[PDB]
């Protein structure tokens, strides 16, 4: 009787969520029409008749990709009041996402949410899926997450934001949106998870043996990560994990709260054989620097805390056998002040296969949610990209004339550099 | 007479008891329905200690189960023996712990404890002469710790004379479940040293060793791990539910094992332990039980008694056995191990003899051991504790629930004084 | 054996009543021919043969829209003496409705009514449906309601008058009819209910998802309100309500007796799913300021008294659960002197669907009949519209030459402003 | 002998009795036809108190039903047990109340009461020795209040010696049915304190709590709510229709529960209350009935007795039970709750023991409790009353039926004097 709604913002919000809600409907025997031939009380509010609806909110400022849902396969599955659309887009502007277009529909978005928390009773926390790049994923989320701390506050809020790549940047002004959206979400979102696109392209080439992935293949492996976290709600396990526990074990200080995810094993169907897929085999694939989903070599930095989730037929003894190996490897090191940086999670059910996917029906899977100091190296380049574009005052005039004071950049730069030195304190060891 | 009220707390606090009530039901012959289908007559002679008789020849356990979420309570009622408990007793919250000792003992623990103290006080009055309470929980999590210690602070105030013992689970040395378990340990141990009369420190690191080395099991689940803890728990009160040729109880184990009212952290032990392929060749007689107990690997604590010294040793045997064959072994382990016992307590071996064995096995025993070996345990916590506290990491989560830094100082300084006390009696003359 | 006749005056009277008597004939198995293949004794006097007739009176000064009834589907259903017509219309004049054309046929209207009360025995009260805008709805009603207090007096008289809109005014001289018709009906009609057109257009667009409604779609949702009040007569319920109770619980002072209605839930057939329609869900939709049917934001004013009616399969326990929520919300406040401002009504039968309608076959429905101080804000603008037109003495000469003294405006303005300060006394709280 | 004439008044006054006569019919074994199809012999031994025997082996209730509209009377005759009553007794008006105490007691109540007092006086004479009257009504509405209090003013004048008790329904604290229920309460209470010998204040707020918390029902209808009120009503006169080992009646409950002839507002209680899933595990013995009664949540009044003090306590048990097991419990609740009872009345516990249980349940009890806890009830009415009266809101409706303002003063000032009287005995020495 514990529930958790999910918000999806913009085109980054919807297309990730489409494969996600595809996966949830398969793991509970849910037809797309809502019929089915308890356990599933978490993500579905049951109607009086034999029909189920998700506890979902899809919001976008531009009505293009929303119409895929109202015409596609998953058409009769949603309440059409929950598919909030817009007329004009933010168009990669933080100002249009937060000031111009945001202040006209934000009341309609908040009003549908407060209807959802009333019919729930086990309201644990929130999920917001967006990107740092686009204006809707940056601006509209920044206005939304401020209202939640005003409204709810004590409920633990999570974000799977698409952190921008080091090199493969689709949009141009991503060093402007990503700084300003960080200066808002730092105070309100207690925990956020970063996943980069570029490393997934490296994973899809090297291990999936698919040279040509679309956004669909990226949306499958992200959807495994979402289901692997909320698995302790949808099924009983031997050792459960709750969404309030993630902000406890992964926030050592209230500024630095940016871990990163890695899913394992990632193998194809014709390569599903030829290896036994033991728990000790797959756990070395977790901490391997090549197999991560964020382009940050963790051997540059230091692991602050780690949170492992196992699902399937998982031996409780061999998990104790696996971690005893990794605490002895010299190549992986932890921070000096933290001796015990693990959080173990066991659940009985395996992740199923999506029909027409690429991963095979494995018996076990790991979602590594670890936090490191190696991510700060990515911040220094992104802040160095910010200083280059701002020095020539390029692309600023699009932002000034849309309800934004020019001095807001010089303030938001200083708090970012204040976050930059916060990693430098954790990096050094103890005194004496 | 001499009834016991059982309390559970936490996800680890639930699953042990579900294994524990499974064992006690078979020790008397109680069906999964709830009725009686036993065979002999001594099964029903002392049935009233862990049960209240209901009409229609059906029996209910005197259990109280507490957790901050409806998840773990749903798993108990849905498995086997999910019908034996009275459905009124299941207290469950909706907020959840968050794996936080601050939330477990101050914010959400204080709201639910009033709904617990009704059900606690009702079950205490319905019994004729209450013997005492026993609690199964853990120290790592939030609901096992904060909601756990809050009850023990409120139990002792309304019932001072009644004995109070804890089957906690101290976290392992090598692997570690909770990152903030040094904060969880130090704040909980400071409550355990005031309101508990003894403590049975059990470590999961010992349990993975026993099920792999001695039982020879490839994939031991928690149902095999939590099965051995229940056999220890049943072996403590086995002389209260059955007659014997030397009857001990909780109070006799209280006074004989505690020399000083602070030093009350104990380690258990169980014997025999025969694997599947090794069960027929081993001659299972009385001295074979003796040499199996007193080594390091058969203890359920993750500390060798060779580093420290014993203070008191309890032995609770089960089965039709002769005293001379017992007393010869209990004398002999004093003599050759005269260094390992302490000098200034003569005859530091307490013997207890029951009659009726457990199911299947022809005879059995149960070991309770006090030692100065546990000073390595708390110092390994205390070294990890100040290593996190010097940087004030993970501190604001406890602080944000209205908790001052002086609470951590009064917790930790009272621990090291206890560590010095074990350091004192280790090298006394 | 308790009966209640209904009067319909003018084109506002008939076209609303056409959908209403359509709905009553469906909820008792009544063919339009009067045949049918006790409970229905309230609104039908049974003939000797197998034929039923309504206890209705349709009156209009102009014979246009009456001929729809004598030629349409419901043709053999009425006694043709009850369809009183006229020759010339009032034509949006209060004087022609009350002095010229009124004094020539008012005796024929009163004479048919007194025949109706004789064949009845459980005469409870009266229903008069008209508008403030048109001359027939203003003038002919004002002469009619005076005669009833002369004739009956002690019988409780109700009115569903169409209160004029703030902005969408079809007729021009509506600030002249609405003031003068209020100066007559204030003394005689003990209780009247206001329903505005404009908010229904807002409801039909936002929730019914019908961009183009005619007067038919407005006539359906008003007809649900009429059937939801008289449901306790036509069916037995667990907790009944009578037409004398409405003037008790909703008249705190004999001047201010103007509540306003709101029906809920209002959903379409393809949106009939995707929500469970619980009693706690629909009751928050009642007090929502967007869902009302009178363009007056109730958060501007204060709720004096509220009267809720539930019909269908309604849990008696959850009604106590629903009101316990609303008494705790800060956004809705009551007046200081009234602690207990609720009147609960439960009946077993649901409201049925009209064939070819838009609302779906729900299991429960609410008619909120609440009275507020927020309606006085509408009066201040309507009285300010009155002062503008009277200052230039425009449109007055049409009224002087039809049996009306010019000084009657200056008297009727003062009593309106006397009503205007009566809200100001209730608005302040207690002393000490 | 000792016959009782039952009177109903109002829509709430009707539906309780329809549930109430359903229970009494099954307590003797009377079919929905009206004949007799019982099994034992004690069912017919005292049948004449609530029935008059007719020819052809058919029996009729001695009922009188009053309402101002033909609606609610139509619902009673059309449901089950709609044929058992004599059709002459159904008095119904045609005007209707309007939910107005002024119309209920002066205008339309005075015209219909003459048609009631014929049928009342006829049923009184046909019985051998009349015991007294009982009335079921409410205080919120008009016909339950104004037509209700008018009868009690006319009953006592023609029959002073006969006892007169009321099963009224006091309105709830949180939700409120009638806006003018403070005017309805204060004008009706002023009549109840003159012509009634006791009053059973029942609150619907307690009934939604009991059917949800204890019975564990998702959608409790009024048929489940009004079922418990009837079990209390039957449990008061259960010793008059059956023999017993200590026979109490209405008069023994009159003198023992009323110390002073003004203080006659009581609260009921019922036990046991087993839910559907919880019925088999609960051991239903005599002390289990005792600890279920004396808490707050099992009272049918919306006021905790912890705020005030008890004066007198009646206990009417039903079933083959031993006195020592009863007297041990009735003594024990005096001792540990020695603060909650009053000091200057020793032995303030009245015991009544019947023989025959109700249907299905093996044994039962019925609680009647007097307390000073009801001073919060009337003050919550009295605070809401003057808050409406200071602004003269809703006043002209009562005034328009020929009612002076001095009537409200003499009503309200006589209430606060009664509130001061409960304030006096709360803190007496
Ligand atoms: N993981 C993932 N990233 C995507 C997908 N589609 C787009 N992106 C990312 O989205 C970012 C571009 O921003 P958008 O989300 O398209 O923009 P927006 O938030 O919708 O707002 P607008 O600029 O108004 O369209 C880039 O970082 C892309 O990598 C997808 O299906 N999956
Ligand atoms: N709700 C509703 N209002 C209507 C309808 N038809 C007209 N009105 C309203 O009626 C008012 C105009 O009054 P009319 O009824 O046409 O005039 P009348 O009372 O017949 O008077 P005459 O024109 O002299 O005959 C305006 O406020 C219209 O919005 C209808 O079908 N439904
Ligand atoms: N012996 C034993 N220990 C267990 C078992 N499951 C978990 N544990 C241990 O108990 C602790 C986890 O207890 P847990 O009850 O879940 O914490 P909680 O706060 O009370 O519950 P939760 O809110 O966090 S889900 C860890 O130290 C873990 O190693 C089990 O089945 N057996
Ligand atoms: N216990 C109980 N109380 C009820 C029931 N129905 C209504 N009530 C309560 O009784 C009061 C309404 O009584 P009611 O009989 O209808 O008034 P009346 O004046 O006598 O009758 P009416 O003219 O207004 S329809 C309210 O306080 C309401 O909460 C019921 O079934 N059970
Ligand atoms: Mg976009
Ligand atoms: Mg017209």
């Amino acid at each position: 009787m514990r529930e958790c709604i999910s918000i999806h913002v913009g085109q980054a919000g919807v297309q990730i969520g489409n494969a996600c809600w595809e996966l949830y409907c398969l793991e509970h025997g849910i037809q797309p029409d809502g019929q089915m031939p308890d356990s599933f009380n978490t993500f579905f509010s049951e109607t009086g008749a034999g029909k189920h609806v998700p506890r979902a909110v899809f919001v976008d400022l531009e009505p293009t990709v929303i119409d895929e849902v109202r015409t596609g396969t998953y058409r009769q599955l949603f309440h059409p009041e929950q598919l909030i659309t817009g007329k004009e887009d933010a168009a990669n502007n933080y100002a249009r996402g937060h000031y111009t277009i945001g202040k006209e529909i934000i009341d309609l978005v908040l009003d549908r949410i407060r209807k959802l928390a009333d019919q729930c009773t086990g309201l644990q926390g929130f999920l917001v899926f967006h990107s740092f790049g686009g204006g809707t994923g940056s601006g509209f989320t920044s206005l939304l997450m401020e209202r939640l701390s005003v409204d709810y506050g004590k409920k633990s809020k999570l974000e799977f934001s698409i952190y921008p790549a080091p090199q493969v940047s689709t949009a141009v002004v991503e060093p402007y949106n990503s700084i300003l959206t960080t200066h808002t979400t730092l105070e309100h979102s207690d925990c956020a998870f970063m996943v980069d696109n570029e490393a997934i392209y490296d994973i899809c080439r090297r291990n999936l043996d698919i040279e040509r992935p679309t956004y669909t293949n990226l949306n499958r492996l992200i959807s495994q990560i979402v289901s692997s976290i909320t698995a302790s709600l949808r099924f009983d396990g031997a050792l459960n994990v709750d969404l309030t526990e993630f902000q406890t074990n992964l926030v050592p200080y209230p500024r630095i709260h940016f871990p990163l995810a890695t899913y394992a094993p990632v193998i194809s169907a014709e390569k599903a054989y030829h290896e036994q897929l033991s728990v000790a085999e797959i756990t070395n694939a977790c901490f391997e620097p090549a197999n991560q989903m964020v382009k940050c070599d963790p051997r540059h930095g230091k692991y602050m805390a780690c949170c492992l989730l196992y699902r399937g037929d998982v031996v409780p003894k061999d998990v104790n056998a696996a971690i005893a190996t990794i605490k002895t490897k010299r190549s992986i090191q932890f921070v000096d002040w933290c001796p015990t940086g693990f959080k173990v999670g066991i659940n009985y059910q395996p992740p199923t296969v999506v029909p027409g996917g690429d991963l095979a029906k494995v018996q076990r899977a790991v979602c590594m949610l670890s936090n490191t100091t190696a991510i700060a190296e990515a911040w220094a380049r992104l802040d160095h990209k910010f200083d280059l574009m701002y020095a020539k005052r390029a692309f600023v005039h699009w932002y000034v004339g849309e309800g934004m004071e020019e001095g807001e950049f010089s303030e938001a730069r200083e708090d970012m550099a204040a976050l930059e030195k916060d990693y430098e304190e954790v990096g050094v060891d103890s005194v004496e | 007479m001499r009834e016991i009220v059982h309390i559970q707390a936490g996800q680890c606090g639930n699953q042990i008891g579900a294994k524990f009530w499974e064992v006690i039901s078979d020790e008397h012959g109680i069906d999964p329905t709830g009725s009686y289908h036993g065979d002999s007559d001594l099964q029903l002679e002392r049935i009233n200690v862990y049960y209240n008789e209901a009409a229609g020849n059906k029996y209910v356990p005197r259990a109280i189960l507490v957790d901050l979420e409806p998840g773990t309570m749903d798993s108990v009622r849905s498995g086997p023996f999910g019908q034996i408990f009275r459905p009124d007793n299941f207290v469950f919250g909706q907020s959840g712990a968050g794996n936080n000792w601050a939330k477990g003992h101050y914010t959400e623990g204080a709201e639910l404890v009033d709904s617990v103290l009704d059900v606690v006080r009702k079950e205490s009055e319905s019994c004729d002469c209450l013997q005492g309470f026993q609690l199964t929980h853990s120290l790592g999590g939030g609901t096992g710790s904060g909601m756990g210690t809050l009850l023990i602070s409120k139990i002792r105030e309304e019932y001072p004379d009644r004995i109070m013992n804890t089957f906690s689970v101290v976290p392992s040395p090598k692997v570690s479940d909770t990152v903030v378990e040094p904060y969880n340990a130090t704040l909980s141990v400071h409550q355990l040293v005031e309101n508990t009369d003894e403590t049975y420190c059990i470590d999961n690191e010992a349990l993975y060793d026993i099920c792999f080395r001695t039982l020879k099991l490839t994939t031991p689940t928690y149902g095999d791990l939590n099965h051995l803890v229940s056999a220890t728990m049943s072996g403590v009160t086995t002389c209260l539910r059955f007659p014997g040729q030397l009857n001990a109880d909780l109070r006799k184990l209280a006074v004989n094992m505690v020399p000083f009212p602070r030093l009350h952290f104990f380690m258990p032990g169980f014997a025999p332990l025969t694997s599947r392929g090794s069960q027929q060749y081993r001659a299972l007689t009385v001295p074979e039980l003796t040499q199996q107990m007193f080594d390091a690997k058969n203890m359920m604590a993750a500390c060798d008694p060779r580093h420290g010294r014993y203070l008191t040793v309890a032995a609770v045997f089960r089965g039709r056995m002769s005293m001379k064959e017992v007393d010869e072994q209990m004398l002999n382990v004093q003599n050759k191990n005269s260094s390992y016992f302490v000098e200034w307590i003569p005859n530091n071996v307490k013997t207890a003899v029951c009659d009726i064995p457990p199911r299947g096995l022809k005879m059995s025993a149960t070991f309770i051991g006090n030692s100065t070996a546990i000073q390595e345990l708390f110092k390994r916590i205390s070294e990890q504790f100040t290593a996190m506290f010097r940087r004030k990491a993970f501190l604001h989560w406890y602080t944000g629930e209205g908790m001052d830094e002086m609470e951590f100082t009064e917790a930790e300084s009272n621990m090291n004084d206890l560590v010095s006390e074990y350091q004192q009696y280790q090298d006394a003359t």
